[PDB]
């Protein structure tokens, strides 16, 4: 769950 | 440009980031994920050529994000490099180019590469 | 990394950028082409992801450059995504994007993708 | 997927490509850029990785294009790479480099990089 | 050109591909990565640019690799942009772009960008 | 007017 | 280990 | 002679 993606 | 570029964007997968445009070419502001909690905005620093230029050409500009803030270490970066196209309908088309830190063998696959469009809506 | 990074680091094509890393993040510098005139320094600003990580991982971090100074304005910007070895032979190892202005018929053609290493040496 | 990717697909930009995916991983077709005459058809050949896979991911896919045909020799070849989702609306969704021959000065500025959404409708 | 890419080549880190340039534009050939062993042969085709052309460009072409064979189902499909400049020190210079079939989740980090420089040697 | 583009 | 790197 | 380039 990167920071750049959804949620997170 | 630099007036119509200070906001906030959306993009297409729920991400918002807002920036201010300064005079000479700085970009400065914050970008964040999801859920609408301090622990998903970063940093984020670029740059944009005003010319602009009598041909309706858009500005190009870039930013980056490095995905570590107060609460999250991601050991990555993301650089957005795009065009920004005011009026009506005003977007930021942008390709990105997301680098992880590996180790020297995983290096070879360490940069995914994507593409956002930004709204104002 | 941060200590490591700041410095001045030159890429196979003649280039050179002088950057500070700040405590917290930040990336500033300049970038000059060529010649060694005042009129090929632009000004950069990226963020690195400082981890940094107990593997030997590399230092994630990115900057822009809009291609805009006192002496030509080129409307356009690139963005260097890449990671950062030190050690003997330190290195920076990045995938760019150069994103120039366009009409909206053109921006299917606007962003050329390259790579570059930068070394220290 | 196969089957679902024999067929013709139409880009944002008005481009067609008709393709067959044969039993083994092979794509062949022809793509066709604009106006409707044989002078915007070109060659295209590729692989598709059918697996495919039991929770409902994308057919890995890409091919090329030499934009030399016996009308127009662009010096410059094409490469797509993305994935193909089937149903009701299906789509492959690609990420593209095209690249120009160059001198080796140019070497630097030879490959565009964009995306392209191709649909059956 | 033709003539010239016809034969094995070697990158960087250890990779060979075999390839046979067809009279009129196309690349067939196999990819095999390590060990020296059938499981790591892939099948490619591709397509190249002939022109070429009275000023010392290099050729453009472009091929696909599928990650599929008798042993592997690697579900994911990798191009290769680039251009063949002959000579005494001939090579192939391409920048790659590798797909993973993904769920419509993943699909922003389905592509990995990168760059390869193979030689005759 | 590359081929890849509209028109040609 | 991916098909495209070293060694597999 | 993109400021990115050699020489400019």
């Amino acid at each position: 769950c990167h920071p750049q993606g959804p949620p997170c | 440009a630099e007036a119509g570029i200070t906001g906030t964007w959306y993009n297409q997968l729920g991400s918002t980031f807002i920036v201010t445009a300064g005079a000479d070419g700085a970009l400065t502001g914050t970008y964040e994920s999801a859920v609408g909690n301090a622990e998903s905005r970063y940093v984020l620093t670029g740059r944009y050529d005003s010319a602009p230029a009598t041909d309706g050409s858009g500005t190009a500009l870039g930013w980056t994000v490095a995905w570590k803030n107060n609460y999250r270490n991601a050991h990555s970066a993301t650089t957005w490099s795009g065009q920004y196209v005011g009026g009506a309908e005003a977007r930021i088309n942008t390709q990105w180019l997301l680098t992880s830190g590996t180790t020297e063998a995983n290096a070879w696959k360490s940069t995914l590469v994507g593409h956002d469009t930004f709204t104002k809506v």
